[PDB]
C-alpha cells in the first residue's frame, strides 16, 4: 500500500501467489516492483547485522527477495483480458476436459474440480491468469507422501511443499 | 516462381527480363533490360542498349515503390517541393514497425493509462513515398540500380510534440543538393513531416548514383549558412563592410556586433567553377533590451566564381554563432560487449512496413547484379536498430529524450551478421547531449555506421542561493579563469565605479570593513548626484506618500561620503547582494556558454538568487540595471528601520529547527506559537522563511518578541508540553489561554534585558547573525511602493518574453508555478492586497 | 492572450511580484514540493557560494519524498556549483 499509493491502479502492485506462511510472490509492472523493493532496501537490513544484542521487539525485518525468471503477469488483473481471448480459443477448437477421477483441490477456492458445474478449463485459466494462489490452503491435504512432476526438482516446488508441511508427517 | 528471363525480341535483340515479386500489391514487376545481339564481332558478340537505359530502370523503381497505380511522370520540377500523403498513423502500423525493427521501448506498445507513442523512425514509413521522389525528375538522369543510401539524419524540431497513434501526418519534402561528386552524383533530401499543418520534425536522407557524371548544368546545391557573429569595434570595420555592394543596411543604427544569418543558392559550372551564387541572408543586431532587430540584407550575386565571398569574409572576420561545443575529452558512455546487435534473417518483413521493396535487400538476383555481397540489409533498418539501441542504452530507455539522430551508412551489411556499436558522448548543443556512435561488424572489425544523436538531459531544475553565503573571493578563480564570466564582472564594476564610485571587485576581494566614497572632480560631483537622486518612501504614521532621501549625509556639500561595516564591507546587505547575483549570473552564463542549459528547465531562487534568476534565465534585464536594483533595494530594506546611534535597530531574525525542540513539534505548532506570541505582546514577529518542513524556519520581527518565542521554545522543550499534545487535553480556547500562562513569565524576560536584546540561542533556535531587518515581513511592506517604482522604470515592459516565464519560474511569494491566470491573480491579490494587480482582476475580460 | 496583452500581463504581474516577495515572506517548502512533485525533476542544480539549498533538498528528499521516489523509481541527483563541478559540466574525470 506504501507503494501503490504514488501510483494508478494500472501500475498498481497485488499478491500473486501465497506459497505459504512467509512465503509470499508478488506480481505488477517490473518497474513498479522495482520500487517496491527498492522501499525494501531502506526499511530493511543487512544480513550480517547481528541483532543479537537488540532485544526482540525493536529488531529490524530482515527479507530475501528477487525476481522469478517468468516473464508474465500471472494471476493479476493486468492480464484479466486475455482470459476472454484464451477461452475464446478454447471455443475455436474442441478444447475440453470429460469428469475426472481423483479429486483435484482448487487452487483459489480450495474446493475440488469434480463438483464444477462450469466446464473446467474455463476455470482453470481465469484461476491462472487473475485470481491469486493460496497454495497452503489448497494443498489442505489429507495425504502420507507427495510426488512433484514439476520442473527444478531441488529448487522445485518440492523443497518449499515440503518445508510447508514439515510436521505434519509427509 | 520466375525471377530472370531471357528471351529473344524482334530480330537481333534480346530482352534479359528481370522478374521481381514482392511489391506493393504482390504483383510481379519485370525489369526489361535490352541487348543487341551482333553476331559480326565474336570478342564482343553482345553490346547493351544503352540508350533510355536510366528510363527503363526509373518506370522499373516506379511501379516498385508506387505500384502501378501512379503513371510514371518523369516531369518533376527540382525546384518546388514534393508534396506526401496524408497518413493516419494507426496502432497496428506502430506495432507491426517496432516488431519489423525489434524495439522494445515500452512508450510504443500499448499500455492502458498512458498515450500510445510512436517511434521517432517512423517518419520514412511517412515520408519515403516522398522523399524518394526527388531522384526521379529528369535532370538527374542516372543510373537508379546502383543508387546507394549513404546517409540519414533525424532532426525533431525544437518543442514538437513526439507521434501518437491518431495524429493525421502529411509530409513535404524539397531537395537540396544535387552535385557531381568524384564518386557519382550525389542527391540529398529535407522532408520536413506535418502534423495538422504544424511541421513536426526534419528527415535529411542522402542519397548517390554512383559512378561518373558530367552534367555540370543540372547539378546544383542550396545550403543555409551557420550563423556568423561578427564583432565591429574600430571605425574602419563599419566603412570596410559598408563598402561591399553585397552588403546593404536599411536602419542607419549604430552597431557594436552583428549576426549574420545567411543562405545561398550555388550553381556549378564545372567541378569548382560556380555558374552562379545568389546568397540572401540577414543581417541582425543585439540589443540590450534583448530584443533583436534586423539592421539590413545581405544580397550577393555573381557568375563564374570561385567561392562565396560573403561566407569567407564572415569566416575570417568574424566567429559564428556555433552550437556543438565539444568537449576537450569525450567520455565512453558505457564499457564493454553488451552493445552488440544482429542482423534480420531476411529483409521481407522490414520492406513490406518500411514499404521499401528495394529488390537489393529482398532478391539474390538483383544484388548480384548491382555486383554487391549479396542481399545487405535495409540501410533504414540498420538506423533504426541503433537507434533503439541507443534510445535505451544511453537516454535509459526514456524515449522522448532523443530529439535528433543521424549516421552514415559507410558499410554494408549481409543478413544475420552480429553488429557491435561504441556510444560515446563528445560535445554539447542546446542542453542536450551530443553523443556519437560507430557499429562496426564485430567479425571483421571494420566499421559500418558512424552515426550521431542528439538525446535530452534528466528534467533538470535550477535554483539560486540567497543572502548569507557570502564570503570573500567568490567565484575568483572563475573569474580568472572564465573569459565569458569576466566579462559579467567587468561589464559590472566598470559601471558601478563610473555611477557609484567603486569597484565590486575589490570589495569581493580585499573585502575591507569601511568605504569611502569621494565626490572628486567633474564626475565626482556627477556621481554624488547619483546618489541623491535616490528617494526612497517609507509610509509612516501620516501615511503621505514621502518622496524622502536616503541619504540624508549627502548634499550638495558633502564632497565624500564613507560606509562603515565592523565585520567587513561585504556584509552589507547594499553591498553583499550585487556580489551575490554577480558571481550568482557569472556562474551562469559560463555554464551556458558550454551548451548546458536544457530548454524545459524550472527555476527558482531563495530571496535573492530569484533577481538572479530572472535575470539569467528569463534575462528581464541586462547587469547595468540589475545592479542597479539589487543595490537600491539592498539599501532600501536597509534605512527600512529606524536605528540606534551606532545604527543598529530592535528588530532582528532568527531561524529554528522545529525538530530539535521535540518530535511531536510540527509545523503548525511553531507558527500556531508565533502567531499567539504575536497577537499578546502587540508586537511584530513572522516565521519569513519556509525552508524545510520542521527542520529549518527562519522567523522575523522585533527583537522583543523573538526571545519571547525563543523562550516559550525553550520552556515547552524543557516541559515537552506541546500546544499540539493539548489538543486532546484541552481544547481550542482554552490552550489560548494555556500558553498565555507561559508566554507572560517569558514577556517579562523579554523586557527584562535591554530592549534592542542580544538575541541569546535558544535551544533549538539559531538567530540570524549579522542581519537585524525583518525582511519578508509586513514590517518592510510600508517600503514596496518605492521598489516598485524603482522596478517599473528599471525592467523594460519590452524584455518580459513571459513563455519562458509561465510554468518555468517558481516565485518566492506565490510557490505555486508563475503563470498568467486569472486564479493566479487572485492568490497573488489575496496575499498582498496590491491596487494594479487587483484592477486588471476586476476588468480581467480583456484578456481574450 | 495576445502577444501585445500577455506581455503587460506579465510584466506587471512580475513586477508587483518582486516589489512584495521584498516584504513577504518566502514560501520555500512548498516551492520545493513543487519542483520535486509537480515536475519530478532529477538533477537539481544550487547556483551559488555554499550549497545551502543542496542541503536543504537533501533533508525534504529524506523527509517526503523518499516513497514517492521509490515509488517512481526516481534517483534524484542533488548538484551544487561550489563543489560539484566536475559533475555539473559533463567533464569528469
Amino acid at each position: 500500500e506504501q507503494t501503490n499509493s504514488h501510483l494508478p491502479r494500472e501500475k498498481h502492485i497485488a499478491i500473486s501467489l501465497i506459497n505459504g506462511a512467509r512465503n509470499l510472490v508478488l506480481s505488477g509492472p517490473p518497474e513498479s516492483l522495482y520500487g517496491f523493493n527498492l522501499n525494501l532496501r531502506n526499511q530493511k537490513a543487512p544480513m550480517g547485522l547481528d541483532q543479537s544484542r537488540v532485544p526482540f521487539s525493536e529488531r529490524k525485518l530482515k527479507c530475501s527477495n528477487r525476481f522469478l525468471p517468468i516473464f508474465a503477469p500471472f494471476h493479476s488483473h493486468l492480464l484479466a483480458d486475455a482470459t476472454e481471448l484464451i477461452l475464446d480459443d478454447v471455443k475455436e477448437h474442441g478444447l475440453s476436459f470429460e469428469g475426472l477421477k481423483i479429486p483435484v483441490y482448487d487452487t483459489f477456492d480450495g474446493s475440488d474440480f469434480q463438483a464444477l458445474k462450469e466446464p473446467i478449463i474455463d476455470r482453470v485459466v481465469k484461476l491462472i491468469t487473475e485470481l491469486p494462489v493460496h497454495w497452503e490452503e489448497a494443498t489442505n491435504h489429507k495425504a502420507t507422501h507427495i510426488l512433484d512432476f514439476g520442473p527444478g526438482g531441488v529448487s522445485g516446488l518440492g523443497v518449499l511443499t515440503h518445508r510447508n508441511k514439515e510436521g505434519t508427517g509427509a | 516462381l520466375p525471377v530472370v528471363e531471357i528471351e529473344l525480341v524482334k530480330p537481333n535483340t534480346i530482352q534479359l527480363s528481370l522478374i521481381e515479386h514482392r511489391t506493393a500489391d504482390t504483383n510481379p514487376v519485370a525489369l526489361p533490360f535490352l541487348y543487341k545481339y551482333n553476331p559480326a564481332d565474336g570478342f564482343a558478340p553482345i553490346l547493351e542498349i544503352m540508350e533510355d537505359r536510366n528510363e527503363r530502370i526509373k518506370e522499373f523503381y516506379w511501379k516498385l515503390w508506387f505500384g502501378s497505380s501512379v503513371p510514371y511522370s518523369n516531369d518533376i520540377n527540382v525546384e518546388k517541393a514534393i508534396l506526401g500523403d496524408e497518413i493516419t498513423i494507426s496502432s497496428q502500423t506502430i506495432s507491426e514497425f517496432t516488431h519489423a525493427i525489434g524495439n522494445k521501448c515500452d512508450a510504443f506498445v500499448d499500455r492502458p493509462g498512458k498515450a500510445t507513442l510512436a517511434p521517432m523512425d517512423f517518419a520514412i514509413v511517412i515520408g519515403w513515398k516522398a522523399i524518394i521522389k526527388a531522384i526521379f525528375p529528369k535532370s538527374v538522369d542516372g543510373d537508379l540500380l546502383k543508387l546507394v543510401h549513404l546517409s540519414n539524419g533525424y532532426k525533431m524540431i525544437t518543442g514538437a510534440a513526439p507521434l501518437k497513434k491518431g495524429d493525421v501526418v502529411s509530409t513535404k519534402a524539397e531537395i537540396k543538393a544535387v552535385l557531381n561528386q568524384p564518386s557519382g552524383k550525389l542527391v540529398e533530401v529535407v522532408g520536413t513531416i506535418y502534423r495538422e499543418g504544424k511541421p513536426v520534425m526534419e528527415v535529411t536522407s542522402q542519397f548517390l548514383y554512383r559512378g561518373e557524371y558530367n552534367d555540370y548544368c543540372n547539378t546544383f546545391q542550396k545550403v543555409t549558412e551557420t550563423p556568423v557573429q561578427v564583432a565591429f569595434k574600430s571605425a574602419k570595420d563599419l566603412a570596410v563592410l559598408r563598402s561591399k555592394e553585397w552588403f546593404h543596411l536599411e536602419k542607419d543604427v549604430q552597431f557594436d556586433v552583428l549576426t549574420f544569418r545567411c543562405e545561398s543558392t550555388y550553381k556549378f559550372k564545372s567541378a569548382n567553377v560556380y555558374s552562379s551564387i545568389k546568397t540572401t541572408g540577414q543581417v541582425l543586431l543585439e540589443l540590450p533590451t534583448k530584443e533583436v532587430i534586423q539592421v539590413g540584407s545581405v544580397d550577393y550575386e555573381a557568375g563564374t566564381s570561385y567561392g562565396n565571398p560573403v561566407t569567407d569574409y564572415l569566416s575570417r572576420n568574424g566567429k559564428t554563432i556555433e552550437e556543438s561545443v565539444i568537449f576537450e575529452n569525450a567520455i565512453p558512455l558505457s564499457s564493454g560487449e553488451e552493445l552488440t546487435s544482429k542482423a534480420p534473417g531476411t529483409n521481407e518483413p522490414y520492406a513490406i512496413v518500411s514499404g521499401d521493396y528495394n529488390p537489393i535487400h529482398v532478391s539474390r538476383v538483383f544484388a548480384a547484379y548491382a555486383k554487391l555481397p549479396g542481399t545487405i540489409t535495409h540501410g533504414m533498418y540498420s538506423s533504426a536498430s541503433i537507434r533503439a539501441l541507443v534510445e535505451e542504452w544511453a537516454a535509459n530507455n526514456v524515449a522522448a529524450r532523443v530529439r535528433a539522430f543521424k549516421c552514415d551508412f559507410v558499410g554494408m551489411v549481409l543478413p544475420n551478421d552480429t553488429l557491435q556499436t561504441t556510444m560515446e558522448h563528445v560535445g554539447m548543443i542546446n542542453g542536450r547531449k551530443i553523443i556519437k556512435v560507430e557499429t562496426r561488424n564485430v567479425e571483421t572489425e571494420l566499421p559500418v555506421l558512424i552515426g550521431e544523436a542528439e538525446i535530452e538531459q534528466p528534467t533538470t531544475t535550477y535554483v539560486f542561493t540567497g543572502q548569507g553565503s557570502q564570503e570573500q573571493g567568490m567565484g575568483m578563480e572563475l573569474y580568472n579563469s572564465s573569459e565569458v564570466a569576466r566579462e559579467v564582472w567587468d561589464k559590472a564594476d566598470r559601471h558601478f565605479v563610473n555611477n557609484y564610485g567603486f569597484s565590486i571587485l575589490d570589495i569581493v576581494q580585499n573585502n575591507p570593513n569601511e568605504l569611502t566614497i569621494h565626490f572628486g572632480g567633474a564626475k565626482g560631483r556627477a556621481i554624488r548626484d547619483n546618489y541623491i537622486g535616490m528617494m526612497f518612501e517609507t509610509i509612516g504614521e501620516d501615511g503621505a506618500l514621502k518622496s524622502e532621501k536616503i541619504f540624508k549625509d549627502i548634499d550638495e556639500t558633502t564632497t565624500s561620503y564613507t560606509f562603515v561595516s565592523p565585520t567587513g564591507l561585504l556584509s552589507a546587505t547594499q553591498f553583499t547582494q550585487p556580489a551575490l547575483t554577480l558571481m550568482e549570473k557569472a556562474a551562469y552564463e559560463d555554464i551556458k556558454s558550454k551548451g548546458l542549459i536544457p530548454s524545459d528547465i524550472m527555476f527558482a531562487g531563495h530571496s535573492l538568487g530569484e533577481y538572479s534568476a530572472l535575470s539569467s534565465l528569463a534575462n528581464v534585464m541586462p547587469i547595468e540595471s540589475l545592479v542597479d536594483v539589487v543595490f537600491y533595494r539592498g539599501m532600501t530594506m536597509q534605512v527600512a528601520v529606524p536605528r540606534d546611534e551606532l545604527g543598529r535597530s530592535n528588530y532582528g531574525m532568527v531561524a529554528v529547527n522545529p525538530s530539535r525542540v521535540s518530535a511531536t513539534f510540527d509545523d503548525s505548532a511553531l507558527r500556531f506559537v508565533v502567531d499567539e506570541v504575536a497577537n499578546k505582546t502587540k508586537w511584530l514577529l513572522e516565521i519569513v522563511n519556509y525552508n524545510v518542513e520542521n527542520q529549518q524556519y527562519v522567523a522575523a520581527g522585533d527583537l522583543r518578541a523573538l526571545d519571547t518565542l525563543t523562550n516559550v521554545l525553550n520552556v515547552l522543550k524543557i516541559n515537552k508540553i506541546d500546544i499540539v499534545k493539548l489538543q486532546e487535553q484541552m481544547s481550542i480556547e482554552k490552550v489560548k489561554e494555556h500558553l498565555y500562562e507561559i508566554v507572560d513569565e517569558v514577556a517579562a524576560k523579554s523586557l527584562a534585558k535591554p530592549q534592542p536584546i542580544d538575541l541569546e540561542r535558544g535551544f533549538a533556535v539559531i538567530p540570524l547573525k549579522g542581519i537585524s531587518v525583518p525582511f519578508h515581513s509586513s514590517y518592510l511592506m510600508s517600503g514596496v511602493k518605492p521598489f516598485q517604482r524603482f522596478l517599473c522604470k528599471k525592467i523594460p515592459k519590452s524584455s518580459v518574453k513571459p513563455q519562458d516565464l509561465i510554468g518555468k519560474y517558481i516565485p518566492n511569494l506565490t510557490a505555486k508555478p508563475f503563470e498568467l491566470t486569472k486564479e493566479y491573480f487572485q492568490s497573488v491579490y489575496d496575499l498582498t492586497k496590491s491596487e494594479k494587480i487587483k484592477s486588471i482582476l476586476d476588468n480581467w475580460e480583456q484578456y481574450e | 492572450m495576445k502577444p501585445e496583452i500577455e506581455q503587460e500581463l506579465s510584466h506587471t504581474l512580475l513586477t508587483e511580484l518582486l516589489a512584495y516577495q521584498f516584504a513577504s515572506p518566502v514560501r520555500w517548502i512548498e516551492t520545493q514540493d513543487v519542483f520535486l512533485k509537480q515536475h519530478n525533476t532529477e538533477r537539481i542544480i544550487e547556483i551559488g557560494p555554499s550549497p545551502t539549498l543542496a542541503g536543504m533538498a537533501n533533508r525534504t528528499i529524506k523527509a517526503k519524498y523518499e516513497s514517492y521516489d521509490a515509488a517512481l523509481s526516481l534517483q534524484r541527483q542533488v548538484l551544487c556549483y561550489s563543489k560539484d563541478a566536475k559533475e555539473i559540466y559533463y567533464k569528469p574525470d
